[PDB]
């Protein structure tokens, strides 16, 4: 039952505020070094701020004066107030028990915090058309915010050889991925290849049929 | 400030092998050094505390060694659920810990050169004013590969983005997409669009290309 | 007869920070310029008094606290500080009036392969009041179930050791500290200068 239960991430405009929460079982927060650590998309673990058992606080250079770590002994809960959020604060926020020499042995599940100025927008689906043994073809899912976007082919009856790439955040603040599949050259003029993009944040559901070009 | 460096950013291993991660501190931290495991999408999991002490409930095949500037995580017989990323973390400056960059252990395979495909921009995307050109590197091992874009033989630097897949459950290969963005106005003042891929399994660089009129 | 500052500064062994030593200087004369102008010191900040006017002053009792800490830790031996040493091992009052004198002691206090003699409290449940001194070696209870002298999960021995090897860094080597407090009460003042 030793458990840390994060809460309170989500999307936020730059300049805004979020209150992260970390409810604990099987340890007393009041009695522990409690840290918030963050992991940016693709990068590693950077320590953020800490709450000594006696109440002292320390913070990373980057967030000092924008974040305040507190607690409520009553609800046995660690808090992180995040103010004046910038784009770089986009990451996953773990709360964790620093048992110092004996390790950071107890971690929360994580909660994702996305800071962007981006209006949420459904993707465009363009055909990665096969050219003239085995042929490759796909879809390009461009210009979408926020993530996720799932992608299937032929409504589920095409799985073999499919590759749906992880998204990249473009310089416009919009994500964009592409999904490819390899199929017999022989089936190109015969069998129909359609990609099914779903983007639930914008209730966008697109099917695009990829065909050989003239 | 102590800086932690991890040596093999990625190393390959088969089940039952004897795997050795290393970590190195910028100053001597004695034995204040812990090891962590992270699988994609889950929280870290403490493996070794105090350089050598096994954490509770962690399989006996895990072992730590080192005292000063250099340390070693050893997996005695690598097991299938051990494919992960392993981080070191110093507890010398408790409670302001700093982490390693990580070592990722993936599944060893025989070498396989990528199948390379290039994809012009759809005629539809060109209506909206932007040209995406996609290069695909399909089903290669190992993860390390280089993709160079050439427009009319002129190498392209600041306008391409890559994305790589997770290691296939079945192939144990990777695939990689590179997407070269261009204005329609630019795209149309050049003829030859080429993708040069170099990789351990190819003798010399492989180059796929197309001219802008078919 | 003059004050036993030799007995404190030039002593062979120094206490661990968690169990800092306090010597009571009383009924004697002092030369605080043979200390200020020794030019053998790494840090010599005074507070609420000035080091060159110190030999013109009298006090009713002078307190000389002494201990050993890491270099990056000499900063917390100051009024208004927070961190493991100032929170859990040695706190100075916000109204502190006295002097904090450190020097580098790597020569005598770091031993090849570790000096596991010098300790500090790493786990505590509340911050120290100024000039408090917690020598309790109880197992620290970090959970809701008691520990009963058994080290284990949620149950940490509360004192760690500095490595203290001569091949350490700089603000990570052993410094010796001496905190001179100057108290003035409604009582005969017996620590003056010439
Ligand atoms: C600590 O010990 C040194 C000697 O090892 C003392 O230094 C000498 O003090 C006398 C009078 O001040 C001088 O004549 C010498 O030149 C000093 N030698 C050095 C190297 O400084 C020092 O005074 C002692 N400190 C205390 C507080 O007793």
């Amino acid at each position: 039952e030793v458990q840390l239960v994060e809460s309170g991430g989500g999307l936020i405009q730059p300049g805004g505020s979020l209150r992260l929460s970390c409810a604990a079982s099987g340890l007393i927060v009041s009695s522990n070094y409690m840290s918030w650590v963050r992991q940016a998309p693709g990068k590693g673990l950077e320590w953020v701020s800490v709450l000594y058992a006696g109440g002292s606080t320390d913070y990373a250079g980057s967030v000092k004066g924008r974040f305040t770590i507190s607690r409520d002994n009553s609800k046995n809960t660690l808090y992180l107030q995040m103010n004046s959020l910038r784009a770089e604060d986009t990451a996953v926020y773990y709360c964790a028990r620093d048992a110092a020499v004996y390790g950071i042995d107890v971690w929360g599940q994580g909660t994702t915090v996305t800071v962007s100025s981006a209006s949420t927008k459904g993707p465009s689906v363009f055909p990665l058309a096969p050219s003239s043994g085995t042929a490759a073809l796909g879809c390009l899912v461009k210009d979408y915010f926020p993530e996720p976007v799932t992608v299937s082919w032929n409504s589920g009856a095409l799985t073999s050889g499919v590759h749906t790439f992880p998204a990249v955040l473009q310089s416009s603040g919009l994500y964009s991925l592409s999904s490819v599949v390899t199929v017999p050259s022989s089936s190109l003029g015969t069998q129909t290849y359609i990609c099914n993009v779903n983007h639930k944040p914008s209730n966008t559901k697109v099917d695009k049929k990829v065909e050989p070009k003239s | 400030d102590i800086q932690m460096t991890q040596s093999p950013s990625s190393l390959s291993a088969s089940v039952g092998d004897r795997v050795t991660i290393t970590c190195r501190a910028s100053q001597s931290i004695s034995s204040y050094l812990n090891w962590y495991q992270q699988k994609p999408g889950k929280a870290p999991k403490l493996l070794i505390y105090a350089a050598s002490s096994l954490q509770s409930g962690v399989p006996s095949r895990f072992s730590g060694s080192g005292s000063g500037t250099d340390f070693t995580l050893t997996i005695s017989s690598l097991q299938p659920e051990d494919f992960a990323t392993y981080y070191c973390q110093q507890s010398y400056t408790t409670p302001l810990f700093t982490f390693g960059p990580g070592t990722k252990v993936d599944i060893k395979r025989t070498v396989a050169a990528p199948s390379v495909f290039i994809f012009p921009p759809s005629d539809e995307q060109l209506k909206s004013g932007t040209a995406s050109v996609v290069c695909l590197l399909n089903n290669f091992y190992p993860r390390e590969a280089k993709v160079q874009w050439k427009v009319d033989n002129a190498l392209q630097s600041g306008n391409s983005q890559e994305s790589v897949t997770e290691q296939d459950s079945k192939d144990s290969t990777y695939s990689l997409s590179s997407t070269l963005t261009l204005s329609k106005a630019d795209y149309e003042k050049h003829k030859v669009y080429a993708c040069e891929v170099t990789h351990q399994g190819l003798s010399s660089p492989v180059t796929k290309s197309f001219n802008r009129g078919e | 007869n003059l004050c036993p500052f030799g007995e404190v500064f030039n002593a062979t062994r120094f206490a661990s920070v968690y169990a800092w030593n306090r010597k009571r200087i009383s009924n004697c004369v002092a030369d605080y310029s043979v200390l200020y102008n020794s030019a053998s010191f790494s840090t010599f900040k005074c507070y609420g008094v000035s080091p060159t006017k110190l030999n013109d002053l009298c006090f009713t009792n002078v307190y000389a606290d002494s201990f050993v800490i890491r270099g990056d830790e000499v900063r917390q031996i100051a009024p208004g500080q927070t961190g493991n040493i100032a929170d859990y091992n040695y706190k100075l009052p916000d109204d502190f009036t006295g002097c904090v004198i450190a020097w580098n002691s790597n020569n005598l206090d770091s031993k090849v392969g570790g000096n596991y003699n010098y300790l500090y409290r790493l786990f505590r449940k509340s911050n120290l009041k100024p000039f408090e001194r917690d020598i309790s070696t109880e197992i620290y209870q970090a959970g809701s179930t008691p520990c009963n002298g058994v080290k284990g999960f949620n149950c940490y021995f509360p004192l760690q050791s500095y490595g203290f090897q001569p091949t350490y860094g700089v603000g990570y080597q052993p410094y010796r500290v001496v905190v001179l407090s100057f108290e003035l009460l409604h009582a005969p003042a017996t620590v003056c200068g010439p």
